[PDB]
């Protein structure tokens, strides 16, 4: 569950310790930084080195056909960023349809839909937009339809 | 092109051969005639007691060959006449 | 010894004789027209009665027009029955490709000792499909794509399809209508129209064609037709092969000059020959298919050339139950000009791709473009700098395929049973092993003027690859997926190990 | 109520809900009309004449409506409609054979129409087909009989 | 569509002609 590690390169030597679920550790050189990760259903992803940032999230269930999942990630050169996804599934006696959407702050936003018909009809589309960035997407959409005889 | 394009052979009507046609005689019953020749393929839809036996063949890239046999019966089912036309006019 | 109640057919039975022979005799009499002979055995055969067919009816044709099935029979009503006159009908229906299964039956007419009912049963397949979709954004604008293709349109027997697209860089469309039956004897008639305006150099073209054809035998047919294509080119990038052609045509473009134009009006004559004895439309187990077509120019055209293409494949079963099958495929073609004229580059042959040779990128096999040293607004960081005065001072090599004047592709494919059998897969999914190879090369390549560059005239540089492929006639149409690993490649080649496409060809 | 409720109500009358949503394979659990199995939305939209399609479903429908007659007011007109639709099939088959030249099939096929549908328009329109078929041969008496029946009508 | 179908009417023969005998099927009784 824990122990030391070391590696060498062709005169440089780097050492550290891996110690434990939340796992942590550190690294130094003989040129330093920290890292950590966890696997619960939550997760942790932390990286810090002499660039920094961390990502964490968890899938939450709201209904038997819907969920909420935060996956925010920070990036340091501090650049604010976060991402939380949601979704819902649909079904019926002769069909099932899945719709998806999300928002990620930089801020990227997208939507889409996936419909499944009994035998010969398939339809879906996607749209992308963003806001508050140094660049932005005003409006873009892609869509396709198939019907078989 | 009219004489070039392939056409499948077309057969129509019942099969006839001289060996069997010569066996029919006036006085035979409908059962005897049908037995000797087989079931008629055409009859008079409007009530005349008569049977038609027509042998017609038209091979591809060939003319038409046929024989017409008309059989007439009385109200008792007894053959009354044999109309033999070995070829088309 | 042989005896029986035969109508004089003693010579035929003797020829047949000189344990299964009883059934060969049954087949002989079925050809003569005895539906139910009796053989006992020192064999005595009772020929029985002659039979006639009372009527022919179909079940399961919910979408197709009745005329579609009746025209494919050879046994006519009101005539003697023959086994050969029905079995060929059974095979004939399979070749249309409109059915999942074909069953046959013979029924007795109640109360009629010498008449039968001939009944065919089919299950119609879902074969056509229509698609459209869009793409839009403020960066590039909105693009459209749509089209429909069906082999059987509403069950009328007509083969039609409409396709086209419009976007910021090209305009393309085509329309095709073919009637497989124009006359009662099988004379076919069809044609197509298209438009192709590609703005990217500039490449604008359009044209139409009409094709006539008819059968000449049970397994053979002929086709012929006419067409016209307009071609107008401008601002083409100077190339060695391209300018050889231009010099042949009498053009003299300025040295490394991007400001240019060229247009031609070419009238052609179409012809072809086919053979088709396959026993199935989607997954065949026997027979072979040969498709030989070509075109020639006629007086009054700007170009003078001819082109012949051969496309053929053979299926041979290994297993008596047709579960193990070996498939051979080969494709050949050749073209040239007349009167000193070179063949135009827009008719050149290309090879490679999931359809023609697996594991290689589409149209990437063959001679590559060699570019001459100009200036543009893309020179700093966007253009092919060796094509300009600053990036290069001599002829620049590249991997840009230009196509050739000759090609040869062949492959061997080993078709096997699937990992498992299920109702949804038992007759819809098939897997096989294959070995693919082929080559494309040019002609009239003057290797004496360009020595430091590859010699494109040597056909021996054969490209080869192998892999595994999966076929599936899905509810959404034919799909084929495969993976292959190239073994022999040459500098400039490109590869794609995972490829798939629509299972049509 | 609404058909949307009928779909919701499927969680629990069933024949009506199946009919409203064209759940034709499920409406047969009652074993009155199966005519929906003889058509298609695409064929309808383009005005395609379905006379040449499979008539077996129409035959079953005819049998069941006869059983019900043996709503009646409308069922009788439906029986007339179906009978005429059936006659059209035989008519089309006769035309095909006339074009192909199997005159013997034409004669027997039309005679069948005469026995089975003596009151439909398809029969009156078919009558000229027998005269032609008889005139391909030397069977002049039948052509005369056909001409006489035509002149009377 | 079925309500627009043309009415049916029996055919009659000229004197001397006999019509085919009606088959035992597709018989529609007279109703109100």
């Amino acid at each position: 569950e824990a122990g030391a590690w070391a590696r060498i390169m062709s005169t440089h030597v780097q050492v550290g310790v891996d110690k434990k679920d939340l796992f942590t550790g550190f690294t130094v050189t003989h040129g330093a930084g920290l890292y950590a990760s966890a696997m619960f259903g939550a997760y942790i992803d932390l990286i810090g080195k002499y660039y920094a940032g961390a990502e964490a999230g968890y899938r939450y269930h709201v209904t038997e056909d819907a969920w909420i999942e935060p996956q925010a990630e920070l990036v340091y050169g501090l650049i604010g960023r976060t991402g939380v996804d949601v979704g819902k599934s649909f079904s019926g006696k002769d069909w099932k349809v899945t719709a998806r959407a999300g928002l990620g702050y930089q801020m990227l936003m997208s939507v889409g839909l996936n419909a499944e018909i009994r035998d010969n009809v398939r339809f879906g589309l996607e749209f992308e937009k963003s806001a508050f960035g140094k660049y932005n997407v005003d409006n873009a959409v892609n869509a396709n339809f198939r019907y078989c005889f | 092109l009219e004489r070039v394009v392939y056409r499948p052979d077309i057969n129509q009507g019942n099969y006839l051969t001289a060996n069997d046609v010569s066996k029919i005689r006036v006085g035979m019953t409908q059962q005897q005639v049908a037995y000797a020749l087989g079931t008629p393929l055409m009859s008079d839809p409007f009530g005349t007691n008569t049977w038609f036996y027509v042998f017609r063949q038209q091979p591809g890239h060939e003319g038409v060959t046929q024989q017409t046999l008309t059989l007439t019966f009385n109200s008792s089912g007894v053959l009354t006449n044999i109309d033999n036309k070995p070829a088309l006019s | 010894e042989v005896s029986g109640n035969l109508a004089g057919h003693s010579a035929e039975i003797e020829q047949l004789t000189k344990t299964k022979m009883e059934d060969d005799i049954k087949k002989l009499l079925g050809r003569y027209g005895y539906a139910y002979p009796r053989v006992q055995s020192r064999v005595n055969v009772d020929a029985g009665n002659r039979f006639y067919v009372r009527k022919i009816r179909f079940e399961g044709n919910d979408t197709s027009k009745d005329a579609v099935l009746r025209r494919e029979m050879r046994q006519m009503e009101g005539a003697w029955l023959g086994s050969d006159l029905v079995d060929q009908g059974k095979e004939r229906l399979n070749r249309l490709g409109f059915f999942e299964t074909v069953d046959t039956d013979t029924q007795r007419v109640p109360g009629s000792p010498d008449q039968v009912d001939v009944v065919y049963k089919v299950k119609e397949r879902n074969t056509g499909c229509f698609n459209f979709g869009i793409g839009y954004g403020t960066e590039s604008g909105v693009s459209f794509q749509a089209g429909v293709q069906q082999d059987n349109w509403l069950g009328t027997g007509y083969a039609v399809g409409i396709n086209g697209t419009k976007n910021d860089y090209q305009t393309y469309a085509e329309l095709s209508v073919t009637n497989p039956y124009f006359t009662v004897d099988g004379v076919s008639l069809g044609g197509r129209l298209f438009y192709n305006d590609f703005q990217a150099y500039t490449n604008k073209s359009y044209g139409t064609d009409v094709t006539l054809g008819f059968p000449i035998n049970e397994y053979n047919s002929l086709r012929a037709g006419l067409g016209y294509v307009h071609n107008s080119l401008s601002n083409m990038q100077p190339q060695v092969a391209m300018w050889r052609y231009l010099y042949s045509m009498g053009e003299h473009p300025s040295t490394s000059d991007q400001d240019n134009s060229f247009k031609t009006d070419d009238f052609t004559f179409n012809y072809g020959w086919t053979y088709n004895k396959l026993d199935r439309g989607y997954f065949p187990t026997d027979g072979s298919r040969v498709n030989l077509t070509g075109k020639v120019t006629i007086p009054g055209s700007d170009n003078e050339y001819y082109k012949v293409t051969l496309d053929t494949a053979t299926y041979v079963p290994i297993d008596d139950d047709h579960k193990w099958v070996v498939l051979g495929r080969t494709r050949w073609g050749y073209g040239d000009g007349l009167g000193g004229k070179e063949m135009p580059f827009y008719e050149n042959f290309y090879a490679g791709g999931s359809s023609t040779v697996r594991g290689f990128q589409s149209n990437t096999i063959g001679p590559k473009a060699v570019y001459f040293p100009q200036a543009s607004n893309y020179d700093p960081d966007y253009d092919y700098e060796c094509a300009t005065q600053d990036g290069a001072k001599d002829l620049c090599k590249s991997d840009d395929a230009v196509g050739g004047n000759a090609m040869a592709v062949a492959s061997l494919e080993f078709i096997t049973p699937t990992p498992f059998i299920s109702d949804k897969y038992a007759n819809s999914v098939r897997t096989s092993f294959f070995w693919d190879m082929g080559t494309v090369w040019d002609t009239n390549w003057d290797s004496s003027q360009y020595s430091g560059y590859p010699d494109y005239s040597d056909p021996s540089n054969i490209r080869m690859s192998a892999g595994i492929a999966l076929q599936w006639m899905s509810p959404l149409g034919p799909l084929v997926f495969s993976y292959a690993q190239p073994f022999k490649k040459y500098d400039g080649d490109k590869a794609e190990q995972f490829q798939f496409n629509i299972g049509k060809t | 109520g609404n058909w949307r409720q009928a779909i919701t109500q499927l969680e629990a009358d069933l024949i009506y809900a199946y009919y409203k949503n064209a759940d034709l394979p499920l409406a047969q659990a009652a074993i009155l009309t199966n005519m929906a199995l003889d058509d298609s939305a695409l064929q309808g939209f383009f005005g395609v004449d379905r006379s040449d399609r499979d008539p077996q479903h129409a035959r079953a429908a005819f049998s069941d409506f006869s059983k019900l007659v043996r709503y009646t007011t409308d069922a009788t007109k439906r029986l007339v409609f179906l009978k005429d639709r059936l006659a059209k099939y035989e008519y089309s088959v006769a035309e095909y054979y006339t074009e192909r030249g199997a005159w013997v099939a034409v004669v027997n096929r039309v005679e069948g129409m005469l026995r089975d549908y003596p009151d439909t328009q398809a029969t009156r329109d078919a009558l000229p087909l027998m005269e032609n078929a008889y005139r391909q041969m030397q069977m002049n008496a039948q052509a005369e009989k056909v001409a006489k029946i035509i002149a009377a009508n | 569509a079925y309500l627009e179908a043309a009415p049916l009417a029996e055919l009659h023969a000229p004197a001397g002609m006999i019509l085919p005998v009606t088959s035992g099927d597709y018989a529609i009784p007279v109703t109100n």
